[PDB]
């Protein structure tokens, strides 16, 4: 999906995932307008979670 | 990887995986732009099912 | 309040002081304590009172209106879809996010046991076993279709079942047979029916906040990364080992069929 | 193997497994020519589905 | 694909696998144009690797 994949292509960068300055920057550079509540909902989601731990169990 | 990452979305969107909008999703992300590594990127997925890849893998 | 004669009691000066606190907050959302005791709405605005704080009042509540036509939005009685508001609704008014707010208030409600004519709020089950009470009226429990019997001298629950569905109206019968068996099935808290923050609005179905399915769509989602990346040949970090084997494996492979020894 | 790994290239690059072309590959690489094991390996793959058998295996 | 079963079959033969030298020379002999880019990467990829020990898992 578009939201998952910004936010991994963040994540490899370094670059930390929040709404306006990356997550919505990246969307808007594809060219496709961002919906504001999946933003939400997956920067909701991510909080206080280790991404780099969840990738190694892959699944 | 943050070209791996950049083809899927692209797909996922439903737009061209080429060097103008690899380069456009990779500057905003921030990373500069290497000119060896998106070329051999677009080179290594011409030709393929995006789809029919995605899925296997042990 | 206190000053119990007539003197306000209060129209526009309440209104007035709830204008500027939602002019002061960010996100907005409107909830359902009536399901909630007292002292119960006490201790869940308690832990809202250190992050930021909330208000109740009746008509003056909707004036969502006055606050938008202060600033330029839609959180109001016009662009909104369906105002929100529902009976016995309350406003939070916060610095705390929407999903961080609804994670609070929903995830840690306060047990309550059920009441009599109230609507099952979710189903109610009984479980099996002894209630360890002697002999006696075990036949309420049989009148409120909870099998029963005596085993060892004791009252036993035959089998686990749900005594009432979601949605439908818990008999008094029942309540008072539960309440013995000291079952407190019902969960308490204040119910969101809606948050404003920064020109959109939340409804609940958004806000109780999946998050598991994620998981497994970024696994999938790396999956789908990772394998692009085995297949593909395409070696910073990661996917480089699971490509050198793929011509190799193809190899390896190209032995299994065949007619070759070597 | 360098004949094994001749193959695989030849399929990949989409040109016939014969004994031409894995030699032209083979002289490339500096081993010498050896008419049996080259021989022996298109006549190996005479009626596979090159495919269908690299997928498998344990 | 080209490039793995290229450098795969130099590794075979105890060629090492370079730029110019082999990996062009062999995916030329295909008849097919090589790239520089994919070349370079696998190139770069292999760098410090022990080929030999990757196979033994198989995988």
């Amino acid at each position: 999906m578009k939201f998952i994949a910004a936010y991994l292509l963040a994540y490899l960068s370094g670059n930390a995932s929040p709404s306006a300055e990356d997550l919505t920057s990246i969307l808007e550079s594809v060219g496709c307008e961002i919906d504001n509540e999946k933003m939400e909902l997956m920067l909701s989601q991510v909080k206080g979670k280790d991404i780099t731990e969840l990738l190694a169990a892959g699944r | 990887v943050a070209c791996t990452l950049a083809a899927l979305i692209l797909h996922d969107d439903g737009i061209p995986i080429t060097s103008e909008k690899i380069a456009t999703v990779v500057k905003a992300a921030g990373i500069k732009v290497e000119a060896y590594w998106p070329a051999l990127f677009a080179k290594l997925l011409e030709k393929r099912s995006v789809d029919d890849l995605i899925l296997s893998v042990g | 309040m206190a000053i119990k004669r007539t003197k306000a009691e209060k129209k526009v000066a309440y209104d007035k002081k709830l204008c500027q606190l939602l002019d002061e907050y960010t996100k907005v959302l409107i909830a359902v304590a009536d399901n909630v005791g007292s002292n119960q709405l006490q201790e869940i605005r308690k832990g809202l009172r250190g992050d930021s704080i909330v208000l109740m009042g009746k008509n003056t509540l909707i004036r969502r209106c006055i606050k938008v036509h202060a600033d330029n939005t839609g959180n109001k009685e016009f662009l909104e879809l369906m105002p929100l508001l529902v009976g016995n609704v309350g406003l939070i008014f916060t610095k705390g996010d929407l999903k961080e707010v609804r994670e609070e208030v929903a995830k840690y409600k306060v047990g309550a046991p059920a009441r009599v004519g109230l609507v099952a709020p979710v189903d109610v089950v009984v479980p099996p076993g002894n209630t360890g009470l002697d002999p006696s009226q075990t036949s309420f429990f049989q009148v409120l279709n909870i099998p029963t019997k005596i085993n060892k001298g004791t009252v036993e629950i035959i089998t686990p079942v749900e005594l009432i569905k979601k949605g439908d109206k818990v008999g008094s019968s029942e309540s008072a047979l539960l309440a013995k068996l000291g079952i407190r099935p019902f969960s308490y808290g204040l119910v969101i029916t809606n948050v404003y923050d920064s020109g959109s609005v939340f409804s609940p179905e958004v806000l109780d906040l999946t998050e598991d399915d994620l998981m497994e769509k970024f696994a999938s989602g790396v999956s789908m990364v990772a394998s692009v990346s085995l297949a593909i040949s395409y070696p910073t970090i990661a996917a480089a080992p699971h490509m050198f084997l793929n011509g190799y494996k193809n190899v390896l492979a190209v032995a299994v069929e065949t007619e070759y020894s070597y």
